[PDB]
């Protein structure tokens, strides 16, 4: 005899814990281990890959006109293109990507993001964009005056055709106390410089995509189960 | 210069390749020849340019798809081989290119999506035989935005992709190697990979009707098949 | 509402591993069978598009690699509870399958049966990996037969096998509803080629169609 | 009916060791016995001949040694439920046999008696190897005895014993239908001489005839 | 007191388990091992044995009229005297086999087979045959001119009488999703080259016989129950 | 904590198995063994007598 006693929490099935369990079939031989390309360790090397951001942010625009933003000879220089609410987690130009759907699984997400910017115009097409950062809790800039006097960047899309945008930590989180989000973590506003410039053998309506990716020092824990989707027609065949 | 067996594709921008997911194709290796009677190995026949038709790439265009290797189950050594072997094993160099002038815009997505399954839109029937084998002739993305599968076109650069910006390259080659759970597979029955050409940004000039073809050649690699003959005593 | 912020302070990638991310036990399989006079026993076809939760966690990847562990949890309700026994055997691929409670298939001594009382804790059995591939293909772009009837997306190597679960007892006076939830864990798990996460909701369970 | 194929890659011989082919806990014996007022218990004598499952696959072999695992599996129905005890009587050759419940043999000191029950997890027992040759013959072409009334194919040394089943307890109000289902393992399998499978349906437990 | 606590999957009874369990008769000492003949310790060693082939073909054929093939000097050479599909899971000339018999005790089954066939005429009976192996997905031949364009042997039984017949890599398996077989493994088709030549005193219908054996990497896993049985007289010998 | 679960043939009285039990009087000195002839070790040396 070994003398024992049972402690609280016996017999319980606690759905997270990592106990072995006795096999099925012993003396079966699984099939070998066989070189697939492309393995995935840990889910941040799914959120360091570039994907495109849906930077149109008009509610009239419905599906692939979501992901670019149209510029031409009409449009009043002075005008705000796209500005990128830095939320992952609240819908935007963020929420439809690599880093906003795997962001969605985890609670608390902390860490640097990347924005690329390619210019989709003809070769000969010229003109500026002024590309802002502002930090959160700062003031979103409204006028072209507003944006150059922040974090920006003054791009030619001469030879020029994209920029990498390096967004310093992107935090949030969830909150209960929902009615709870992060109010801010920062924007990318776009401005015209100057005007778009075409000759008059080219098309004068261009046109950018937006990218995003994480970096390095992205982070993520407390895992929940995503919102993106919710409840299946022939659901018998498993049953029958 | 892409030069594959016989075949020759003579360009002067070249150079910038994807090896897909950073894995060059390879035969199959001899302590995994456990699975089915020795492999073949033609390396000449097969290693070749198959240069398919060109597509007009338009404005109001939505997307080409072609499944490999069904897109070379019926063009030549290696539509021979397919229709008369039963197991094959190869990877795939896919060359793209997109000859416009410097007043086209646009911007295309070659991407190489492995086990594209399809969805159809609005029933809950799977898509028949015909609607997925089409061929050399391939198809069209009658909904590119979630391609065809409810997936999303942003996150479709997780996969191994360049990109055809008109402005800047006119040209995109993708290196696919032999990406399956199986050793060896079934090619009338099974297609391996999904070459996908999606506009994001769409074509435009101000001149007369504008169109751009496409230009897309697939050079199987590394081929293997079971059989023709063995030592029997 | 509210709007709050925080200096969140993390430092590690260990949680998002795939052997993290994806080794949950979530309810695969909920149904409930009566017990009284597939009849009145519990067959389940072993897969993981029976809840779009666990299902769109697990397509985000082409191929996986993964042990089963197959908690059975087994709770009775009377249309008192007594003690009843339960079987629950595994028929794999190439077994076959009851059609009865009482039929000559649950005697087979090649299946793995596990036997199991309501009143003890809940039984659990690790499923190996089962199928002939290296690696489950979540997504198949194919056929399994030639041009027969007809089959896409459906992979003859990746079938887990049936989980088929009846009372062991003779038949007694009062009627019983028994339900029946499966909660699976994949363990060991390998994960190859990540995919884009579903945007539109699912239709059926066999494909992949999408109402927009 | 569709025909797929798929590349089979299997490496390793483990899986058909005979240690491995024949050690599963089989079902041998399931027969029920009432429990009011053999009458009302539990006797069967330890065979591989009752289940053509088994049966078919002991007799590839001529001769075998192994040591039987006997889990007995005890389910009561009534004619809710009590708590029972229940004793396993296994009755080697030589040993006298209960003929009813109260028998003065169940009381037997030198039998091995396993006392269960019917709320706990299922008696198991390991009988030995019970010959007294040094392996059971499957096949036996020969006679037990001399002329004396005709016994072919029956080995006198073959013998294990019977196992036998009552409840222990005194008559209770209700009446009781007891399922008793006995599952033997071989284990530590040797095997000697294999023979052809057989072809045709059996017709007895106690010889190889057939029908044709 | 040592503190424990129950697991899920604790006073179950699983049937494939590997467990010791308690002896019911400590200090029997049993009979002791002796040196008996013929040990198999692997089943595959049974496999590996040859056996004859029921290489008839016909439904007609009844007994051991299916064992052999009856060739004369009547068969218009043109004729495929059988054909062998090289499916074990199927009915036909392997079900009925020592690797036909084994192999349904398991689900996936793979690897090289061999057939020896023994020609059994008089020693003066002269002729050819034509041996051929169709790989899957190949064309069965129906002609012998579509025969010597396989993988195929001539085979002159004179003074030979024997053909060790290597075949590669024969595999196959069970699926559910049963209405699924393996559709081909192969083939094995004969054809009359020349004749049968027989002197006037020996008989004219000579016969062929056919075997089949596992090589050293035929392998079986995923054990299953054979349905060659399904089922008594005299069963009550047991419980009374 | 120490992770356990029960195996079939637990909690069973098997007549013919060898455990330890709990003594009913520990820290109870016996009588001392004392040489008394004519002991029997085995039941062979039973039988070996005419």
């Amino acid at each position: 005899g070994v003398p024992t006693y049972l402690l609280p929490g016996s017999g319980q099935f606690l759905t997270t814990d990592d106990h072995s369990s006795a096999p099925a079939l012993p003396c079966f031989n699984p099939t070998p281990e066989m070189h697939i390309p492309g393995q995935v360790r840990n889910m941040l090397e799914v959120v360091q890959v570039e994907s495109m951001m849906e930077i149109n942010n008009t509610e009239s625009a419905v599906g692939m006109e979501r992901l670019k933003v149209d510029i031409s000879a009409l449009t009043d220089v002075d005008q705000l293109l796209f500005n990128i609410p830095l939320d992952i987690q609240l819908d935007g130009p963020l929420r439809n990507t690599l880093v906003g759907n795997i962001s969605r699984y985890y609670t608390h997400w902390s860490g640097s993001l990347e924005m690329t910017f390619m210019f989709c115009g003809s070769f000969m097409a010229a003109g500026k964009l002024i590309l802002c950062y502002t930090p959160p809790g700062g003031s979103c800039p409204t006028t072209r005056e507003t944006a150059m006097l922040g974090t920006h960047i003054v791009w030619d899309f001469g030879l020029q055709s994209s920029v990498t945008l390096i967004i310093p930590w992107i935090s949030g989180s969830h909150y209960r106390m929902a009615k709870s989000t992060n109010a801010n973590v920062g924007y990318v506003t776009c401005f015209m410089q100057t005007n778009l410039i075409v000759p008059s053998e080219s098309s004068d309506t261009c046109s950018l995509i937006g990218f995003i990716a994480a970096k390095d020092d992205f982070s993520l824990r407390l895992m929940r189960d995503s919102p993106d989707i919710g409840q299946l027609h022939a659901a018998e065949a498993a049953y029958q | 210069q892409l030069k594959l067996g016989n075949s020759a594709i003579v360009t002067q921008e070249a150079a910038n390749y994807c090896c897909a997911y950073g894995e060059w194709p390879n035969y199959l290796p001899d302590h995994e020849a456990v699975a089915i009677d020795k492999p073949t190995q033609p390396e000449t026949a097969t290693d070749r340019f198959y240069t398919l038709k060109s597509v007009k790439w338009e404005t109001g265009s939505t997307g080409w798809w072609w499944k490999l290797p069904d897109a070379l189950n019926n063009i030549g050594m290696f539509g021979q081989n397919v229709q008369h072997h039963y197991l094959y094993r190869s990877g795939f160099l896919i060359h793209v290119q997109c000859n416009a002038t410097k007043f086209h815009q646009g911007a295309l997505l070659v991407v190489a999506i492995p086990e594209h399954q399809r969805g159809a839109h609005n029933t809950n029937t799977s898509p028949g035989f015909d609607d997925i084998m089409k061929g050399e002739e391939g198809g069209t993305f009658n909904h590119p935005y979630v391609l065809d599968d409810g997936t999303s076109l942003a996150c479709a650069t997780i996969f191994p992709h360049q990109w055809i910006n008109l402005r800047t390259n006119n040209s995109a080659t993708i290196v696919l190697p032999w990406m399956n759970a199986a050793p060896m597979d079934f090619p009338l029955r099974h297609n391996q990979w999904t070459l996908a050409i999606i506009p994001v940004v769409p074509l435009g000039t101000r001149t007369t009707s504008s169109m751009v073809p496409i230009t897309v050649s697939i050079a199987p690699m590394c081929c293997e098949f079971n059989g023709l003959r063995h030592a029997i005593t | 509402a509210i709007q709050t912020r925080t200096v969140i302070n993390q430092h590690g990638v260990s949680e998002t591993l795939v052997e993290n991310f994806l080794s949950r036990a979530a309810l695969v399989s909920k149904r409930s069978f009566e017990y009284k006079d597939d009849k009145n026993f519990f067959k389940w076809t072993i897969n993981t598009r029976s809840f779009v939760q666990l299902r769109r966690k697990l397509e985000l990847f082409t191929y996986l690699r993964f042990d089963a562990e197959i908690t059975i949890l087994t709770t009775v309700a009377v249309n008192g509870l007594p003690d009843l026994t339960l079987q629950a055997m595994f028929v794999p691929t190439g077994a076959l399958t009851p059609e009865k409670q009482d039929s000559f298939h649950w005697q087979s001594g090649s299946n793995a049966s596990v036997f199991f009382k309501i009143s003890d804790p809940p039984a659990r059995i690790t499923i190996p990996f089962m199928c002939i591939n290296s690696a489950y293909s979540v997504f198949y772009d194919g056929f399994a037969g030639f041009e027969k009837n007809g089959l896409y997306g459906i992979n003859p190597a990746d079938t887990i096998g049936n989980l088929c679960v009846r009372i062991v007892n003779e038949h007694q006076p009062v009627g019983f509803t028994v339900t029946v939830r499966v909660y699976m864990k994949p363990k060991h798990i390998k994960a190859w080629a990540p995919r884009p996460p579903r945007t539109l909701p699912y239709m059926s369970i066999a494909n992949a169609n999408y109402k927009g």
